[PDB]
């Protein structure tokens, strides 16, 4: 509810979100889920929706903590693109992108679709 | 048959009438109902809009320019912009705007009243979801700016889709629909119980093709909606295989007024030409 301010006014916004969740707070809502075929490449971050049968596709900016909190990025990789999130994890897309990393060779999420 | 469509267009029979203005029997609020789980109404709505726009002769240049007004939700995100980004060719310039701050997948996002939005450059497609919550007169505000923007900054051959409702409408905008090769009022199947529609102008000609009276045409629109109930449908959302806007590689030419002859107007009408400059795009304020 005040999750965005909570993280925006923390020294470490990513840690703040983790702490907030660990305390029972509800994940950031209104990540923009797209209608898609579910026949895509299954890669993590793409120019258009690329969800496979195990993923959802979301508008990228809405799944970025730093975009959503309107604060500085730690460098955006997501804004302007689409992010594929495992369906089992689609309840917390912002959390997923924070906790996970894209493999630099296959382009899929490490520990989910990556080989 | 109708349930499978992304929505319903105002039939010509109804456009041709000279109806008196009546109250609309529809309410814009509902429980919808046909929106799939985890999907925002606006994602569904814009998806069906783009599905409908796919059936029309839209000019699609190699370096397309699209501006999206009223792109911010009260959620602080841009679901319509996201759909547009999914729909449009990769590398299309997509610029959006809203009075209030929001996070967007557009290339540029302009915050402030739309009247502060200034650009010398012309556009190939204008989308507007702008809306402000005794008589039912023509509304000004953002509509006044929008008509000026279409007249000054829409490329010949370009198209528009502008959201209207029973009470949120403008007479001059309706009149301007007669300056396109074709126009309609389009109701999305997912929001069909609302008086909402998109005024769609296909292939801008920069001059009257027909003489539309704005007050009369809105009365015609309302009469149509009052006498033709449309059952909610999300059928079209379940096949997204052919969704992206077709890459037509539509010619872009900078032509003077005296070069725009009969043959050229015919090309404009058929969705086969865009007329504008190709200078660097600057949008600000
Ligand atoms: N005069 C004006 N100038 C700029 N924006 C306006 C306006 N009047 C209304 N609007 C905008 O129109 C929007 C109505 S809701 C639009 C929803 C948005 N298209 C989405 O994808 O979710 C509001 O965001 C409001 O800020
Ligand atoms: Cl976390
Ligand atoms: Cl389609
Ligand atoms: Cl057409
Ligand atoms: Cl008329
Ligand atoms: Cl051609
Ligand atoms: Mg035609
Ligand atoms: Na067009
Ligand atoms: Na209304
Ligand atoms: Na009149
Ligand atoms: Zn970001
Ligand atoms: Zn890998």
């Amino acid at each position: 509810s005040t999750v965005l301010s909570f993280c925006a006014f923390a020294v470490d916004p990513a840690k703040a979100y983790k702490d907030y969740l660990a305390s029972g707070g509800q994940p950031i809502t209104n990540c923009v889920k797209m209608l898609c075929t579910h026949t895509g490449t299954g890669q993590a971050i793409t120019v258009t929706p690329e969800a496979n049968m195990d993923q959802e596709s979301f508008g990228g900016a809405s799944c970025c903590l730093y975009c959503r909190c309107h604060i500085d990025h730690p460098n955006c990789d997501l804004k302007g693109k689409f992010v594929q999130i495992p369906t089992t994890c689609a309840n917390d897309p912002v959390g997923f992108t924070l906790r996970n990393t894209v493999c630099t060779v296959c382009g899929m999420w490490k520990g989910y679709g990556c080989s | 048959s109708q349930a499978w469509q992304p929505g319903v267009a105002m039939p010509n029979l109804y456009k041709m009438q000279r109806m008196l203005l009546e109250k609309c029997d529809l309410q814009n609020y509902g429980e919808n109902a046909v929106i799939p789980k985890g999907i925002m109404m606006n994602v569904a709505k814009y998806t069906q809009l783009c599905q409908y726009l796919n059936t029309l002769t839209l000019a699609v240049p190699y370096n397309m320019r699209v501006i999206h007004f009223g792109a911010g939700s009260d959620k602080g995100v841009a679901p319509g912009t996201a759909v547009l980004r999914q729909w449009l060719p990769t590398g299309t310039l997509l610029v959006d705007s809203d009075l209030n701050d929001f996070v967007s997948d557009a290339d540029s996002t302009l915050i402030g009243d739309c009247a502060t939005v200034h650009t010398a450059n012309k556009w190939d497609l204008i989308i507007s979801d702008m809306y402000d919550p005794k008589e039912n007169d023509s509304k000004e505000g953002f509509f006044t700016y929008l008509c000026g923007f279409i007249k000054q900054k829409l490329a010949l051959g370009g198209s528009i889709a502008v959201k209207i409702t029973e009470h949120s409408w403008n007479a001059d905008l309706y009149k301007l629909m007669g300056h396109f090769s074709w126009w309609t009022a389009f109701v999305t199947n997912v929001n069909a119980s609302s008086s909402e529609a998109f005024l769609i102008g296909a292939n801008y000609l920069g001059k009257p093709k027909e003489q539309i009276d704005g007050y009369t045409m809105h009365a015609n629109y309302i009469f149509w909606r009052n006498t033709n109930p449309i059952q909610l449908s999300s059928y079209s959302l379940f096949d997204m295989s052919k969704f992206p806007l077709k890459l037509r590689g539509t010619a872009v030419m900078s032509l003077k007024e005296n070069q725009i002859n009969d043959m050229i107007y015919s090309l404009l009408e058929k969705g086969r030409l865009i007329i504008r400059e190709n200078n660097r795009v600057v949008v600000s304020s």
